[PDB]
């Protein structure tokens, strides 16, 4: 079980979709030499936005953001990710998001947010 | 109290698959 | 900062969980990956919780823990020998945090398959104090 998200999930989905397209919206394909700056950008954007939009007073959450850029398989599945936790089921939680590329894009993004109260 | 620290990694450069080819019998003459 | 558990112990906890889950798989199977990851996550959580726990039981849980596990299939040749070689898709995973820098932390493990195995496992562990 999980605690209520400190930011509505629909807001999160758009903080996340926006951070992703900002970083990789103009990319033509997967380029491994750029993935580190791409993730650097994606994580910082999401983190800044959730810190900002979660607090009115002191900060009351710890946040962790994980981002994974994954190259598509060559066209004519192959990876599964999951998270378990031992936290406070009434205050703490996680949210995940897949930015799914089409065939021309050649890459997906997988984002996870974890929040820990106080 | 709580701050924004440096970022960390897991990383894997693309690597081509080892293709498996089809061979003929081979002719000794 | 420093983990509640020595990283050398973490490493054999993570390696044991991975072989407990996929040690006898002949191949990657997308139908079983959910069970496999469940399993790996479960095993690592129980174990890091145990080895965290002070002998003085009058002490309440000192850490929160999250375990993320990923299983990735190797590239499959077009036909479905030379020297063994593993094809892999590219990927990059990073993590940022808004944390207590001196108490909270992360640790990662990779379980690289050989060519015959056909898949890799990556594990991230997060600990949040208090």
């Amino acid at each position: 079980a999980q605690g209520p998200s400190p930011i509505p999930t629909n807001r999160l989905k758009q903080i996340a979709a926006d951070a992703c397209n900002d970083a990789i919206g103009s990319a033509e394909f997967y380029d491994h030499a750029k993935t580190e700056q791409w993730n650097h950008q994606i994580i910082n954007t999401i983190l800044k936005a959730v810190i900002a939009e979660s607090q009115p007073t002191p900060p009351q959450f710890k946040f962790a953001v994980n981002s994974t850029i994954v190259q598509h398989l060559v066209p004519s599945r192959g990876m599964h990710s999951a998270t378990g936790a031992f936290w406070n089921d009434k205050t703490d939680g996680m949210w995940t998001y897949k930015h799914e590329g089409d065939e021309s894009k050649g890459m997906d993004v997988v984002v996870m947010l974890i929040w820990i109260a106080v | 109290l709580t701050t924004v620290p440096l970022t960390t990694i897991y990383e894997c450069p693309p690597s081509p698959v080892k293709e498996i080819f089809s061979y003929s019998k081979g002719i000794q003459t």
